[PDB]
RNA sequence: GCUAGUAGGUGGGGUAACGGCUCACCUAGGCGACGAUCCCUAGCUGGUCUGAGAGGAUGACCAGCCACACUGGAACUGAGA
RNA sequence: CCGCAGAAGAAGCACCGGCUAACUCCGUGCCAGCAGCCGCGGUAAUACGGAGGGUGCAAGCGUUAAUCGGAAUUACUGGGCGUAAAGCGCACGCAGGCGGUUUGUUAAGUCAGAUGUGAAAUCCCCGGGCUCAACCUGGGAACUGCAUCUGAUACUGGCAA
């Protein structure tokens, strides 16, 4: 079946477009310590209304914009 | 049967008013195939009875295995100043591992076939005194005894 | 390098003969052995470890012939196989075919066994050879030539070949000049002399 | 350190540097020559030893100390640089070696034939 | 009171064994009532009371074999700041051949010998010969 | 590009083959596709020397890739 | 400390195809010490060497990938430059 | 592969004071020079030079440069901080790291299994082919890994109480 990826909005203002900050655990090579190496991607809501905190569900596609490959699939729940 | 050879053999300076004062001591080899302890020195004043009495006195006192089949069960440690001194297993189809002092002690201690290495500093005097440290942590078969029985 | 000098004056400082000019000498038969090779470029003293330690390790390379790397190889195959790294070894060590032919009698000194399979007379089954090394093993068949069974050298070291036991792990035909490597070496009884956990000691670092 | 601190920062590496200034990119430079100069060692009582600044390539006019039976050698001329030192001389790098060029075989060490390109000799 | 509970358990108990105490007591949690058991199996310990009060604590009774209890291996590995984690066959193959080593699986907590062909991989909270 | 051929993997005046399907755009010793064969010139009594495949050496000449003249008169030797 | 097709949104246009790839308009955002920006140096990989291992070092021949062809720039035909 | 004479045409290089196996006699005399390090030599030098001898390697031998090893002397494996090298002069505190105890839930971390994939080459396990060996080569295992698919719920984390 399909993927799709639990992110948290923490910085939406710009039109149809929220920003995401993904925390996966990353361990550390030579010293095995997982830590929270957050990456933010980018992804399009089909209207913005997010803010911070919200898990959504995002998946790898086409692009629609630049820095594009990302959409909102589901929001999870809010905490904006 | 007795086992016992030399290890050091060497001179000694003391200064009295104006004195030089070398006094040949040395250290020896004890063990028996199963290990025994005992190290000592003996003065003497030509090289051939810096050993002979130093052998006297490194033949005090046995000390017993902790082998079975030629080789311990068990790898173990001990320490004794920089010299730090451990052994692992070694598997029967090899022959006898290790060089420096751990070379002599580590046969007539009845082993011909145990892992071994030291870390740190090698000081010659206390490997020995390192060495001795494993023939107090033994996983011999009455520890298999005493979990079992204890 | 194959040497081609004096090899009794080796004796001396050996302590053992080791099969110099074997035929109708050994140790002080016209010769001077057992000494020191040297008027005071070296005489007898006490011995240093380190010269026991160097010279036991040459002792072993020196009864077959090998040079500097080969029997390193033969190290690493040895420590390489799950078995006996001491058996092994001197397993390797003993397939080398120059070795073989002195224990068929085949000369009369090991130098001379040697420097028959030099010359064409010598043969392995019925391939021809004249290589100094070669994989010999079980049922193989050491084989004498046409022109072998002519030449006067070979049948002038069959004398001593009465006068040693020869190995029980090989038949041995010198009716017909043949014998096959039937089987395994025993060196159960060929370590008597040898003791492989100095020498392994050594060449690990 | 604590492993939450070397997660942050591991710990640091030695750097390699040798008796040669640079590591050069040589075991052999040819290098031109300044002038050589004789000091005296380390102790008023040490015997002295043939120096030599080097006109180097490099820019590097640095001082070799010369081995052998003394020399034949002129100030300009052009050695190999073994890059040796002796350690009775202070701050040396360099030491040098014999054999081609301007500098060749010394005489009557013809049992050295490998130092200083001696020729074995055919007597 | 306690951050890594567990590490003061341990420490209370090898500082006790060796002035050959009669029993101590430790603030007790889920864990260190399952650990409790090998020790007492292997013979280390009579047995082990959790007397629930204002809150559970453990008053395990020191066993001694004849004035000894000795362990000669000890660690803290799976412990705060440094929880790590092993699969079934990267156990710890630990001295005398029959030696333990408390890990947790994922159904329970078990050891070295039992838990590898038991399939469970885990975390080792230590190592015991 | 891709093709049946033969490729050495010999050494000097060793010809030892190595019937691949590989590329005509690297090289017959460059990137392979696939090996699919083995076979002996010298026709050597070695452990497995000769080897032509049935089954890829009727898939990929489904689709197209031709062999070469030994192994052309190699097809009726084993009797394929 | 950084950023103006800069970050994003519409609608146009373009590519074999997805894309500010490009544009007109619109919004004023975006990024940053989990190290941006800038500075030094370097083709990259399978692998290679050494080493008990972990590791470090390394990238020769051989294979794969990428990049370059007097310098710089540019387009043509074509599935392909 | 056969024949043909005739030992014929075929040994050298370094080292021998201690680490390190391997010295004597002369000449020199802290000069000459030697020397990886520790260090040699002041006219009875096992350390310098020659000779004699001895030692180790051998169609090579020795020197250098260079990288890793020894060196656990940058240390996850595998390091210290009273005085040996190291604890801010002392508090407060933001980020970060860390979290007593019991229950419910979740399954992210985690454990299990499955599935792809993890190029050829290379290693290894087993095994062959060249007159041997070098070299050539077959089959198996490895391919430590990663993503995916499904389960597990002890521990770690989240959520709830």
């Amino acid at each position: 079946k399909i993927r799709t990826l639990q992110g948290r909005v923490v910085s939406d203002k710009m039109e149809k477009s929220i920003v995401v900050a993904i925390e996966r655990f990353v361990k550390h090579p030579i010293y095995g310590k997982f830590i929270k190496r957050t990456t933010k991607l980018h992804v399009h809501d089909e209207n913005n209304e997010c803010g911070i905190g919200d898990v959504v569900e995002i998946r790898e596609c086409r692009p629609l914009s630049k820095t594009k490959s990302w959409t909102l699939v589901r929001v999870v729940e809010k905490a904006v | 049967e007795l086992q016992e050879k030399l290890i050091a053999v060497n001179r000694v300076s003391k200064t009295v008013k104006g004195g030089r004062i070398f006094s040949f001591t040395a250290l020896t080899v004890v063990g028996d195939g199963n290990g025994r302890v005992g190290f000592g020195y003996g003065k003497a004043r030509e090289v051939p009875a810096a050993i002979q009495k130093a052998m006297e006195k490194a033949r005090r006192n046995m000390i017993n295995v902790a082998l079975n089949n030629g080789t311990l069960q068990h790898p173990v440690k001990g320490v004794h100043t920089g010299s730090r001194v451990f052994m692992q297993p070694a598997s029967e189809g090899t022959g006898i591992i290790a060089g420096g002092a751990m070379r002599a002690v580590l046969e007539v201690a009845g082993v011909h076939n145990v892992l071994a290495k030291a870390y740190g500093s090698t000081n010659p005097i206390n490997v020995v005194r390192a060495t001795i440290d494993g023939l107090e942590n033994m996983n011999s078969p009455e520890m298999v005894a005493a979990k079992r029985g204890k | 390098a194959r040497y081609l000098g004096p090899k009794l004056k080796l004796s001396r400082r050996e302590g053992t003969d080791l099969f110099l000019k074997s035929g109708v000498r050994a140790i002080d038969t016209k010769c001077k052995i057992e000494q020191a090779p040297g008027q005071h470029g070296a005489r007898k003293p006490r011995l240093s470890d380190y010269g026991v330690q160097l010279r036991e390790k040459q002792k072993v390379r020196r009864i077959y012939g090998v040079l500097e790397r080969q029997f390193r190889n033969y190290y690493k195959e040895a420590a390489r196989l799950k078995g006996n790294t001491g058996e092994n070894l001197l397993a390797l060590l003993e397939g080398r075919l120059d070795n073989v032919v002195y224990r068929m009698g085949f000369g009369a000194t090991r130098a001379e066994a040697r420097q028959l399979v030099s010359h064409k007379a010598i043969m392995v089954n019925g391939r021809v050879v004249n290589i100094a090394s070669y994989q010999v093993s079980p049922n193989d068949v050491v084989s004498i030539r046409e022109k072998a069974k002519k030449q006067s050298r070979v049948k002038a070291a069959l004398e001593l070949a009465e006068q040693r036991e020869k190995p029980t792990w090989l038949e041995v035909d010198a009716g017909k000049m043949e014998g096959t490597f039937k089987r395994k070496p025993e060196r159960s009884d060929l370590s008597a002399d040898i003791n492989e956990h100095l020498i392994v000691e050594l060449y690990s670092k | 350190a604590t492993v939450n601190q070397l997660v942050r920062k591991p710990r640091a590496r030695k750097v390699a540097k040798s008796n040669v200034p640079a590591l050069e990119a040589c075991p052999q430079k040819r290098g031109v020559c300044t002038r050589v100069y004789t000091t005296t060692p380390k102790k008023p009582n040490s015997a002295l030893r043939k120096v030599c600044r080097v006109r180097l390539t490099n820019g590097f006019e640095v001082t070799s100390y010369i081995g052998g039976e003394g020399h034949n050698l002129q100030e300009h001329s052009v050695i190999l640089i073994r890059g040796g030192r002796v350690k009775d001389l202070p701050g040396v790098r360099y030491h040098t070696v014999r054999g081609a060029l301007d500098c060749s075989g010394v005489k009557d060490r013809k049992q050295a034939r490998s130092k200083y390109g001696v020729k074995r000799p055919k007597a | 009171s306690m951050q890594d509970p567990i590490a003061d358990m341990l420490t209370r108990i090898r500082n006790g064994q060796a002035a050959n105490k009669a029993a101590v007591t430790m603030p007790s949690s889920k864990l260190k009532v399952a650990i409790a058991n090998v020790l007492k199996e292997e013979g280390f310990i009579e047995d082990f009371k959790v007397e629930g009060d204002t809150k559970p604590e453990l008053e395990l009774t020191l066993k001694y074999f004849q004035g000894k209890a000795v362990v000669e291996s000890i660690q803290r590995v799976s412990r705060p700041g440094l929880r790590i984690y092993k699969r079934k066959d990267e156990l710890p193959k630990v001295m005398a051949g029959l030696g333990i080593a408390v890990v947790s699986t994922s159904k329970g907590v078990m050891t070295d010998r039992a838990a590898r062909q038991a399939g469970l991989g885990g975390e080792i909270i230590c190592y015991v010969a | 590009m891709v093709t049946i051929r033969l490729a050495r993997h010999g050494a000097k005046k060793r010809p030892f083959y190595q019937v691949v399907v590989a590329d005509s755009r690297n090289a017959r010793n460059g990137r392979f596709i696939e090996r699919v064969g083995f076979f002996n010139p010298i026709a050597s009594e070695k452990e497995e020397g000769t080897r032509l495949d049935l089954d890829r050496i009727a898939h990929w000449v489904g689709q197209g890739a031709t062999i070469s003249d030994r192994v052309a008169a190699l097809i009726k030797e084993v009797n394929k």
